[PDB]
């Protein structure tokens, strides 16, 4: 729905250069100025490009603007891994009276071979099924690039309820690390002969198993 | 010397209301034109409003229009955002920034030149949530067969259900640091946290020593520590 449209991700080597569109219209590009931003991984963001070329003092020179009617364009030359950032273009709109951003843009820089996940599944614990509740958790670490899916099954059969899973997160490896939840009560727990947690990573999937007859 | 400062941030239920504060330093606050700009969690940057040098102009987002107030105080260099009749929508980290330039460049209600957002503060989080604080119950995730491999073994606890974050997480009182994977919490349909901390150990200190989490939560007063062993029969 945003007015400027960015692309949602973008990826290149270490020293290669990559281009981040952003186009919008004649009531924000057409008629203004047009400003980048980056914003490294839990900072705030910082003032990247103004009046669609210039760069303030402490950005490189590698970092370039470039305009062509309601279309802006961000160029970085000689990536470098500290350069993995959200970009994001913005503008001021004439039509809505307001500012403006776009989506935003993930860079990731090709930094890293390929790291397949290494998936741990806990079943409930004693303790937790004497207070009637029941969480099987299943932990994935070590994984690059940051994206997998988790599925679950019980005795073959997929199980959506109860599935929390979170967002992949950098580990101080730069692998990536993650985790899901599988919430039941202890009835249905123990009404299965297995349950199972399905980690797919680039195509290939690692599968763990837990069962309440087990100890 | 450059810089903002924020606060006022915190955690309240829908409907509520809340104070944001945004303290500038090293330069003349009052001839820049201030804005406001909001990051719902793993989401983009969205415009939230924007007040001019003296405050006689103000623009914001459809979407708060009504409910927020942005203001600023020249003599006490700090500008504010008086958030009314919270939504969970409003969920985000708010980030206060200033205009590149001190002079803004109109000709009309609907036309400003833009000449970026040149500094900008740390953020301060804002929670809007239902849910009541809680303590987390911990468990031990059991070391078994299904936890070792290759002579090292996986323990951890799990800390469910608690509000708000955060929670911090150690072993034997911050002695046991190699091999601890605390994963970031899981954000429940209740509204509640869950968390994992896990550490590899090797198979054969298991029964030559004792390990126990130390699972800390402020906000319930609620600090925990909890042994971790094999289940028997």
């Amino acid at each position: 729905q945003s007015v400027l449209t960015q692309p949602p991700s973008v990826s290149a080597a270490p020293g290669q250069k990559v281009t981040i569109s952003c186009s919008g219209s004649s009531s924000n590009i057409g008629n203004n100025y047009v400003s980048w931003y980056q914003q490294l991984p839990g900072t705030a963001p910082k003032l990247l490009i103004y009046d669609n070329n210039k760069r303030p003092s402490g950005i490189p020179d590698r970092f370039s603007g470039s305009k062509s009617g309601t279309s802006t364009t961000l160029g970085i030359t000689g990536l470098q891994t500290g350069d993995e950032a959200d970009y994001y273009c913005g503008t001021w709109d004439s039509r809505l009276s307001a500012v403006v951003f776009g989506g935003g843009t993930k860079l990731t820089v090709l930094g890293q071979p390929k790291a397949n996940p290494t998936v741990t599944l806990f079943p409930p614990s004693s303790e937790e099924l004497q207070a009637n509740k029941a969480t099987l958790v299943c932990l994935i670490s070590d994984f690059y690039p940051g994206a997998v899916t988790v599925a679950w099954k019980a005795d073959g059969s997929p199980v959506k309820a109860g599935v929390e899973t979170t967002k992949p997160s950098k580990q101080s490896n730069n692998k990536y690390a993650a985790s899901s939840y599988l919430s039941l009560t202890p009835e249905q727990w123990k009404s299965h002969r297995s349950y199972s947690c399905q980690v797919t990573h680039e195509g290939s999937t690692v599968e763990k198993t837990v069962a309440p007859t087990e100890c | 010397q450059v810089q903002l400062v924020e606060s006022g941030g915190g955690v309240v239920q829908p409907g509520r209301s809340l104070r944001l504060s945004c303290a500038a330093s090293g330069f003349t606050f009052s001839s820049f034109g201030m804005h406001w700009v909001r990051q719902a969690p793993g989401k983009g940057l969205e415009w939230v409003a924007v007040i001019s040098f003296d405050g006689s102009i103000k623009y914001s987002v459809d979407s708060v229009k009504g409910r927020f107030t942005i203001s600023r105080d020249n003599s006490k260099n700090t500008l504010f955002l008086q958030m009314n009749s919270l939504r969970a929508e409003d969920t985000a980290v708010y980030y206060c920034a200033r205009d590149r330039l001190n002079y803004y460049d109109s000709s009309g209600y609907y036309h400003y030149k833009y000449y970026g957002m040149a500094v900008w503060g740390q953020g301060t989080t804002v929670t809007v949530s239902s849910a009541s604080t809680k303590g987390p119950s911990v468990f031990p995730l059991a070391p078994s067969s299904k936890s070792t491999s290759g002579g090292t073994a996986a323990l951890g606890c799990l800390v469910k259900d608690y509000f708000p974050e955060p929670v911090t997480v150690s072993w034997n009182s911050g002695a046991l640091t190699s091999g601890v994977h605390t994963f970031p919490a899981v954000l429940q349909s209740s509204g509640l946290y869950s968390l994992s901390s896990v550490v590899t150990v090797p198979s054969s200190s298991l029964g030559t020593q004792t390990y126990i989490c130390n699972v800390n939560h402020k906000p319930s007063n609620t600090k925990v520590d909890k042994k971790v062993e094999p289940k028997s029969c």
